[PDB]
């Protein structure tokens, strides 16, 4: 573990961290509206529109069915349009975010589905607008499930970023692949693993603490 | 007429079998009127009350609230209209994410009402329901009655023109119950609030209902004034139900000692039923003065409405068998339904 | 900036970075790639200055597909590839149905296919050159089954009960101590067009920075350290 | 004594503030006895009944069921014991994944009872609760009363020695009477012990053998139905009981009421009977003696332990002097009389 | 699209299919007990054991923090112990299964958490043993959420298998990467994408139909 390897591990930590958290943030920014739609447009729900449900669900499934790599590639031009480059950290984040958003939306749908029926009935009876119900009932009442979903999703995003990072932004997982594994460096490998374990532990601790905070 | 339901019919397809929860039911409630719904369990009551809110969409039928037909109305117009109607569910459907105060404030929030106004009005309501001290606790920390009163306060938050109660005082002790019903009556007579309510406590019905409706197998057997329903009702089904609401206790003590045959020095035991009798008319005082018989009230359910007194009364007819039978004859003359149960 | 592959051909380029930031002191920002087109797309898009991983048939392919305007601007290392088996010391000891491990990447995939036609086991269709594929296997008397992994993974596949033979590169061969010429049971003679072929954009190839890096890359230290 | 609770105390820490839901409460129930719990909302009733099941672990207190102490008991022994106790929740807590029949069968399954036996017993129970035709429908498809009866049947599935019931709050009077008749039959046949919460005094004086009253987490008093509803003690308790009486004064009479007696007035009077002799004829006797006329406006009169109690609102017809003499006589005979006005 | 390419796409379909479904099946076989544990040993639950909860949660997080590749490698020897090889379809499935099972368990834990409280109270009151409660209450009542989770998980496993297959496997995703993308063949790429979309649509349709079956 030379001083250069120290700095490289530092930057790998920073890469994994930025990728995971930023990508999860924006993936939620997207999929949470998408999930709320998938929930709300179901047969029977506040704004029950089969056509719109099929459209949104179709988009979601379509994006889900693209392999990570083909997605990143097809994104490259629009990736540049956005961040001005198709390489490095932000360039990796963008395709990561698009890959994650549909899964996030489906997780959201799942969470909202576990909301009770009587509460939606009450919200409709009071005369609340769909967006009023969303902002005041659906998301508030489903908040524990939403937070647990976010926990799960970020834990996944750690390794997912590790994989997708290799357009010039690999993070700790890339480092472990290269220096820990490709060329037998037990120290580097163990350091990478310990950092990753600490990271997942921190994320799960935060998620569980927030969840239990909500009664 | 603040409420008009016409030819309402609802089928449910649970599984294998289909059910006529409601079958061509029609009911009209004026403004500021109080109207009860009663009927054997599983008859349709809750379904009917939900039809007004349109939480249940009738397969064939017409709903009118405040002169506005709802069956044919846009979701947005329907939302706007529903902001006029308060409902109290059998199970309160409170938000766990919000304290007492928050749940009660929610409808006010829907109208984007000022924050200060929300504070004042919600506090007023909580004081009225006696939950002044519980405003900031969560439903998970509340006894049943407390949550029921939370639901009541929320129903009344928006000062709606119509209230739909589904057994809104079932989890409240007699005292709390009376306080709440007094409040409803005050509101009804102050702001002309119209009320439709389900109950199994006939007590409540004849406590505040102006008119009453009875339901059997998804059919509106009869509607009338409280008295007229509980007093010489029609429709063998209806009168059978009403009989069900009577006590007819015959305490086990008297059951043990009851003899179908009159013996010497026997005291007849008799059930009396008053069906729209003249309150001023003193009949048992008069009977005692006339025949020198003694009518010892064992049990009594007597209620007054529209200038008449009705209900059952279990009594002993004391005296000589002949005097007892003569007194019975006179009381029957004056339209008291008498049945002799035995001799004790 | 310079593109690079995340394969083993990386310390080859770290010594070149050393010589470049040593003799010419230029803050070139390095990049590595886990796919085989994105350095080319980066060049054609202008992100990176150069790339030091492909060979002339592969280059030509990339100038044909996606229409890249690039030209070869560098000398290279010998990068020998060869067959290896820790189960046998001769091809006489190879039997039917035996599986054969080759790098799934296009360059080494095709070169291993041509090496396998060279050894005489299989034969492919006509008029291809250095980038054949499994599409092409038309003669397979021994009925070998072709396997496409990430190269680092096959050398232990020689330790696999299934695999009888693996077409592996020379640096990986030397990882565990197998040289091609004599330790490796059978080998590949000089196959001219596998050159590392340091590349740049037709426009940017004439920047001082580019030339000075290319120099730093081609030197005695880089040749001996290899 | 099938049930014994001693020095039970339970605190809850909601948030900022802590609450003494129960404070040193003790209560004993014999075998085959029926026992009611009543009290203003939020007093602890549900808390106590859960303490019996041990769904609430008392912070300080002792619980004994069938001679077995539970506070100090292993989870396994506790489970086995709980298979002796049926509970009916205020909200029925039914499984949506299982039909009526399945919900009811569950406790029998817990005992691995034979399949044929399960069919027979569950069918019997459904017939008894009148849910015979609903066996194969799901709780999501049922009216309130139906689901409540499902919960009842499940409570009774395993023939427990103890029942913890507002088990009749969602049932019309007729269904209510049917259900209570069934419970009484079981109590007198198989010596079933029952503890029940209710806000319907009707139920209380219908079947409870003894009654208990609760205020602010404290057991104000316990006694027989009559003694509680008739000359109760403890200003809190008697205040509550007064609350349970029908002091209606119909708006019609309120309008016509005059605090002052005028000529040819008819006194309006409330009567309260607190453990009065049922056989004793007082109003017929009054009519014969003073030639007054007592027109019963309203009446709540109930009989228990050989006595009749409750309130009665009436008109005293006749001459003001005759009326006052009759009132005096009735007061002599322990009838609590209050004159409200003159109509 | 030559006949050899036809056959190759067939085999890629078969690989993607076997990998996805077999891996999901066994990943559930594993994680569902683990998730039930994580749920049951929580503070307050049927068998509330803090030590055991910490142990299981630690194991789960540890496995979650390992990158896919290091996992596959470290698995190689026991992968062989199990299937007799570290290459090909089954050899790819094994590490896939180990990678997915912890995520599956966390999804389960989430679902069970959405179970109501009163039902656990009643199950305990009746006197049911913990496993009786599990088999008769927890899994039945949480069945819609579990099925929705399984849907989500298999949709992920499609691309996850595409990635992890490349020890002699890969399925349609590998095919798309190599022949659709690395060799500019638009036909092959579009065919791979269409097959993947059809697969995800079938899976989501099955999941939604089964969920709606459960009321
Ligand atoms: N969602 C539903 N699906 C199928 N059947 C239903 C549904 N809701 C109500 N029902 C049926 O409607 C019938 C009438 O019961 P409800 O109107 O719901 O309640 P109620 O009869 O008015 O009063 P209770 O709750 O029985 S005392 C019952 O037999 C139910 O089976
Ligand atoms: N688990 C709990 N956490 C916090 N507070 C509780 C809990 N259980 C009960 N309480 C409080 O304890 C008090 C009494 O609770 P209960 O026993 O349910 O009320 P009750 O005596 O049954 O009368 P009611 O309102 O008619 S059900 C109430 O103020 C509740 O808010
Ligand atoms: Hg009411
Ligand atoms: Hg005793
Ligand atoms: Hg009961």
């Amino acid at each position: 573990m030379s001083e250069p390897m120290m700095w490289l591990l530092v930057r790998g930590v920073w890469e994994t961290l930025a990728m995971t958290f930023v990508s999860g943030f924006f993936g939620f920014v997207i999929g949470l509206p998408v999930g709320v739609l998938l929930y709300v447009t179901r047969p029977g729900q506040i704004i029950a529109n089969a056509k719109l449900y099929r459209t949104v669900s179709a988009i979601v499934n379509i994006f889900r069915s693209i392999p990570f790599i083909i997605l990143l590639v097809w994104m490259i031009p629009f990736t540049r349009v956005i961040v001005g480059t198709s390489i490095g950290l932000q360039a990796a984040i963008v395709p990561l975010t698009v890959g994650a958003a549909p899964f996030i939306a489906r997780m959201v749908e799942n969470a909202l589905l576990e909301i009770p029926t009587g509460l939606i009935e009450a919200s409709r009876a009071m005369g609340a607008t769909p967006m009023q119900i969303v902002r005041k009932v659906l998301l508030p009442e489903a908040l524990p499930g939403l937070v647990n979903a976010a926990t799960i999703t970020l834990i996944t995003l750690v390794g997912y970023s590790a994989m997708g990072g290799a357009v010039g932004a690999g993070g700790l997982g890339q480092i472990g692949y290269q220096y820990g594994y490709i060329g037998y460096n037990a120290t580097v490998m163990n350091t990478v693993l310990v950092l990753l374990v600490i990271l997942v532990y921190l994320i799960q601790f935060a998620g569980d603490r927030i969840v239990r905070a909500v009664t | 007429h603040m409420i008009k339901l016409s030819n309402i019919t609802k089928v449910f397809h649970q599984g294998t079998r289909t059910i006529q929860a409601l079958n061509n039911v029609s009911l009209h409630v004026p403004a500021g009127q109080i109207y009860g719904v009663i009927g054997a369990s599983g008859a349709g009551k809750s379904t009917l009350i939900r039809c007004v809110n349109l939480l249940e969409r009738p397969t064939e039928g017409s709903v009118l609230v405040d002169g506005q037909e709802l069956t044919t109305l846009s979701e947005s117009e329907l939302t706007k209209a529903r902001r006029q109607i308060g409902m109290i569910f059998q199970h309160f459907n409170l938000l766990s994410s919000r304290t007492v105060f928050g749940n009660v404030a929610l409808p006010l929030e829907l109208d984007n009402t000022p924050k200060d106004e929300v504070k004042r009005r919600v506090t007023e309501l909580l004081s009225l329901v006696g939950l002044g001290d519980k405003h900031d606790s969560y439903p998970s920390n509340l006894s049943g009655g407390q949550k029921q009163r939370v639901a009541i306060a929320r129903a009344l938050a928006s000062n709606p023109k119509v209230l739909l109660c589904d057994q809104a005082t079932s989890a409240l002790d007699p005292a709390t119950t009376r306080s709440i019903l007094e409040l409803l009556k005050d509101i009804n007579r102050r702001l002309g609030l119209t009320i439709l309510l389900i109950t199994h406590e006939m007590d409540v019905v004849k406590r505040i209902c102006d008119c009453v409706a009875v339901i059997s197998n998804g059919e509106l057997i009869e509607q009338d004034t409280v008295s007229e329903v509980f007093s010489h009702p029609k429709t063998p089904l209806a009168q059978k139900f009403i009989q069900s609401t009577l006590h007819l206790d015959i305490p086990e003590d008297y059951q043990e000692r009851l003899q179908a045959e009159p013996f010497t020095d026997c005291v007849p035991m008799l059930r009396l039923e008053f069906t729209g009798q003249s309150v001023d008319a003193p009949l048992l005082s008069e009977t005692a003065r006339r025949f020198n018989v003694n009518n010892a009230i064992i049990s009594a359910q007597m209620d007054y409405a529209g200038g008449v007194k009705f209900g059952i009364m279990l009594t002993e007819m004391h005296g000589t068998q002949q005097d007892t039978q003569a007194a019975i004859a006179w009381l029957q003359e004056h339209h008291v339904k008498v049945e002799v149960l035995g001799y004790v | 900036k310079v593109g690079v592959i995340v394969g083993a051909e990386q310390q080859v380029a770290e010594v070149a970075q050393k010589v470049a930031k040593d003799k010419y002191g230029l803050d070139v920002e390095l990049v590595t790639f886990n796919d085989y087109v994105l350095p080319n797309e980066a060049l054609s898009k202008g992100d990176i200055d150069a790339n030091a991983f492909q060979h002339k048939p592969y280059l030509d392919q990339q100038l044909k597909d996606r229409g890249y305007k690039l030209v070869a601007v560098g000398n290279t290392f010998v990068y020998p590839i060869a067959g290896y088996s820790k189960k046998i010391k001769s091809l006489d000891e190879l039997q039917d149905g035996s599986q054969v491990a080759v790098p799934n990447d296009p360059t080494n995939l095709g070169r291993s296919l041509l090496l396998l036609q060279k050894v005489g086991l299989i034969k492919l269709k006509d008029g291809v050159g250095l980038l054949p594929t499994v599409l092409d296997v038309v003669e397979n008397p021994k009925n070998l089954k072709i396997v496409e992994l990430e190269a680092p993974q096959l050398p232990r596949s020689l330790d696999d009960a299934q695999i009888a033979l693996a077409v592996i590169n020379t640096t990986y061969a030397s990882q565990i101590g197998l040289t091609p010429a004599k330790d490796g049971i059978f080998v590949e003679d000089k196959e001219s067009p596998y050159v590392a072929l340091i590349v740049t954009r037709e426009d940017n190839k004439d920047a001082e920075n580019v030339k000075k890096f290319v120099q730093a890359y081609q030197s005695d230290e880089v040749y001996e350290a290899a």
